[PDB]
């Protein structure tokens, strides 16, 4: 309508063809689309529409940085940032948030730094981040009764902020950290160093490019097999191992992988009104030129939180001002910054992807368990942070023993 | 007299306090330069600043402040490593040189990514050959690191390890810290780890060596290893973040080594100002509202001084300045090759820029002795020299071992 005011959006991400990454922003632009169908249909925002404005950062740091500065210099005056995909991109936007008085939601910026509300105060993110997996990896561990344990990790900010995260998860619980060790760039002395210390159960938190490396010397070591399970990140490409491929093969055997859940398990009716599998078979429909993303229900569910955020900042019997305050922000107003965050502090609504709850700007929401089984990732486990609950899929998870192995 | 003016960011709190002595440096600087009629002669520098808080979040809102309003700057001057490192990755969309006094991260020697920088400040490369001549002298091939994960610091401990390994030592544990190093001061305990080098600025070194002091990872068998660059009384300052009392932190740093880079001319020299560095000491002093040892930046000050004068020299080579636009690679290009081609003496001594290591060849090595710090030594690492006081101290007489010899 004419007469309709819009609710501008700055949304942040890769979507050049030019850059590898540009494949996510093009391949969640079907579920923001449908998200933004149904919004607009239900006239839920009426009798203002929401305007998400679409700015390419190229998964570029320079590129990134111009394209929010142009952004605020030339396009509409934006009330939020929607996006942020490549991890140092995100972190760039992020921290200066409080300059623009912008809240920004992430739903594909998994590193956990972003979790520092000292740092990124006015930062959200729909997408559970790298430090989630350590309350599920408790569970798992209580589950099949290991209390000892080794870690491995890189020697990278990502890597050793879910290790130093995982002692508070641990803590009060009755699990032993037996060994810590970590590498750099050859994790074959610190494989041989847990070896040396009987560990048998190993939590790993190191790259995709290293984990081939690990098991590698994890084969030369005998680290695999009945006696001992490697618990890892489980957000690698798929094949990601495609030492000769059979050694590696064999000493990655029965490997456990953690990551989050793309989308709710649950036959369950969410806020759309439609249930995560509806919702799929809508989104692979919508698509056209471009393969899928995992992140797509992640995004879908974040236009949700935006749209409720803005139905909150608008609810007061102090109507015409709220309404004024909306159409004079110009960056500048710390007070509807505060309104914004607030709102979108008390999120909470069944999306596609579980139940979209934050604590303290994180997502509380599902991760998954998968096993490596013959050059195969099975999916194994769901573990439900809200709920602190485990379920462990009926005949999936396997065992090269008799029995799970021993902690010792 | 056309104006040419610089946007610089000076951090007057936060890592590293710089600008509080390097903002005055600068004016005093440009006073100079300006005052000179053989440089600029028709042109007058002028110098647009803000107070960076050594934050890349607070860099960011004005760095956007200085590209997006009149007038145009011809050069941008960053202080810290994180704001350089965001204003260099930055600049080439704006075709801007940059040009920092204070910046000591490796990282920036990348001339791939970082195409349009310079620096006065050297590179924290130089503290890596004076600490493997140390481990040398003191028989250790056997060292820990600990860092917080600013680039400054990661970039320093990657070059560190390619010159232990060129040395036959090994670093044999490793940990890292975005905020809270209580996991990696108790995995260092643990470990029993003797010889560590710790790289953090100067807020997360008191809380590092809290921790110290809760692990008892100090004493006869502990030695470390901290950058030079803190305040002498760093240990001493109350810190809500901390629960040891002064007294705990004097007895858990107690015997620590220090480097840092000899950054003023010990010879009684005058320089290109026509001053000598005593002089230059005495008259930023002048101007200083605090004494030298209550001011930051006051070591790096000389640096600050000498970047101004680096960039009248090179505008003076140059010369049509008043028609530079950020959409035009010519007078950058041209800039740029005037700086690449500096050769002048500075109140630092003989300033020239190639990108890896950023010139002169001494570091001073202190040591903390009785709450304290004692000049132990300097060292040259191009004619190899190190210049010992026999002024170092240690229980019973001698340093400790990097580990027990004697598990037959
Ligand atoms: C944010 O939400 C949490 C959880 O409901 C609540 O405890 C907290 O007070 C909220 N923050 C505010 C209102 O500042
Ligand atoms: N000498 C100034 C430099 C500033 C920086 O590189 O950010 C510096 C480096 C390291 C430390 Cl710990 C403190 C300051």
């Amino acid at each position: 309508p004419p007469s309709s005011p819009p609710l501008s959006i700055m949304g942040l991400m890769p979507l050049t063809k030019e850059v590898a990454k540009g494949s996510i922003g093009r391949g969640v632009l079907p579920a923001v689309e449908l998200a933004i169908e149904q919004i607009r249909n239900e006239s839920l925002l009426r009798p203002y529409f929401l305007d998400l404005r679409l700015y390419d950062t190229e998964c570029d740091n320079a590129k990134g940085l111009k394209a929010f500065y142009d952004a605020i210099k030339y396009g509409p005056n934006h009330l939020m940032v929607f996006g942020g995909v490549c991890p140092s991109v995100t972190s760039i936007i992020a921290e200066s948030l409080q300059g623009w008085n912008l809240v920004q939601l992430s739903f594909a910026a998994t590193t956990p730094v972003l979790a520092d509300k000292k740092k990124y105060p006015y930062f959200f993110r729909t997408v559970p981040s790298d430090n989630a997996v350590n309350p599920a990896i408790l569970k798992l561990l209580k589950h099949y009764q290991w209390k000892r344990v080794g870690t491995l990790t890189q020697d990278v900010q990502r890597f050793s902020e879910v290790r130093n995260d995982l002692t508070g998860v641990l803590y009060g619980e009755d699990i032993e950290i037996s060994d810590t060790e970590s590498f750099s760039n050859d994790p074959c002395t610190s494989v041989k160093k847990l070896k040396g210390n009987d560990v048998r159960i190993i939590l790993g938190q190191f790259d995709q490019n290293m984990a081939a490396k690990v098991f590698c010397c994890a084969y030369e070591e005998n680290m695999y097999g009945s006696k001992y399970q490697w618990i890892i990140p489980g957000w690698y490409e798929p094949s990601w191992w495609e030492c000769l491929r059979k050694n590696l093969l064999a000493a990655m055997e029965g490997y456990i992988g953690v990551d989050f859940e793309p989308l709710s398990s649950k036959q369950i009716k969410t806020i759309s009104g439609k249930t995560p599998q509806q919702y799929e078979r809508e989104y692979n429909n919508k698509r056209s030129g471009v393969g899928p993303s995992k992140f797509h229900g992640y995004a879908y569910d974040g236009i949700w939180v935006i749209a409720k955020t803005l139905q909150r900042a608008m609810e007061t019997l102090h109507a015409s001002s709220r309404h004024q305050r909306i159409q004079d922000f110009n960056y500048t107003d710390h007070t509807l910054g505060r309104i914004i965050l607030n709102a979108m502090n008390e999120t909470n609504f069944f999306g596609v992807t579980g139940q979209v709850v934050f604590r303290n700007g994180e997502r509380m929401g599902t991760i998954k368990f998968t096993q490596f089984q013959d050059s195969r990732e099975v999916k194994v486990g769901e573990y439900n942070a809200v709920a602190d609950t485990l379920e462990i899929i009926n005949d999936t998870i396997r065992f090269q023993g008799s029995e799970p192995p021993k902690d010792d | 007299r056309r104006a040419v003016y610089i946007g610089a960011l000076f951090p007057m709190s936060g890592g590293w306090p710089g600008g509080q002595a390097c903002q005055p440096a600068v004016e005093m600087a440009l006073e100079d330069v300006n005052s000179r009629r053989d440089i600029l002669p028709d042109y007058e520098l002028k110098l647009i600043h803000h107070d960076s808080k050594c934050d890349p979040g607070q860099a960011t809102k004005y760095l956007y402040e200085l590209l997006y309003n009149d007038p145009i700057k011809i050069i941008l001057m960053p202080g810290c490593s994180s704001v350089s490192t965001l204003v260099a990755e930055a600049a080439r969309m704006w075709n801007l040189i940059v040009l920092s006094y204070g910046s000591s991260s490796p990282a920036l020697s990348n001339r791939q990514r970082f195409p349009t920088f310079f620096r006065t400040h050297p590179s924290a490369t130089l503290h890596n050959p004076t600490r493997v001549k140390l481990f040398e002298k003191w028989g250790w091939k056997k060292i820990a690191t600990i860092q917080q994960t600013t680039e400054v610091f990661t970039s320093t401990l990657d070059d560190l390890e390619e010159r232990v390994k060129e040395a036959g030592i090994e670093i044999t544990f490793r940990q890292s810290f975005f905020s809270d190093p209580a996991v990696p001061v108790k995995n260092l305990k643990r470990q029993d780890a003797r010889i560590i080098v710790g790289l953090f600025y100067e807020t997360e070194a008191r809380k590092v060596f809290c921790e110290v002091y809760k692990e008892r990872l100090f004493g006869k068998k502990y030695v470390w290893f901290l950058i030079g660059w803190y305040a002498d009384n760093w240990f001493k300052i109350y810190d809500p973040s901390i629960n040891c009392t002064v007294d705990e932190m004097t007895e858990a740093v107690e015997g620590h080594i220090t480097t840092e880079i000899v950054m003023l001319n010990p010879a009684n020299t005058r320089s290109i100002s026509n001053m000598t560095s005593q002089e230059f000491v005495e008259k930023l002093t002048k101007r200083l509202k605090r004494h030298p040892e209550e001011t930051g930046g006051f070591q790096e000050a000389p640096l600050a001084y000498d970047a101004i004068w680096a960039l009248a020299l090179a505008l003076n080579k140059t010369s049509r300045l008043e028609d530079f636009n950020y959409n035009n690679q010519t007078i950058t290009d041209q800039i740029y090759r005037a700086m690449n081609s500096s050769s002048f003496e500075g109140v630092s001594g003989h300033v020239v820029f190639d990108a890896s290591g950023s010139r002169m060849a001494w570091t001073l090595i202190e040591q903390l002795q009785g709450g304290s710090y004692k000049k132990i030594g300097y060292y040259d690492s191009t004619k190899d020299d190190l210049s010992w006081s026999k002024t170092d101290k240690w229980i019973g007489g001698s340093p400790p071992a990097d580990d027990y010899k004697d598990d037959d």
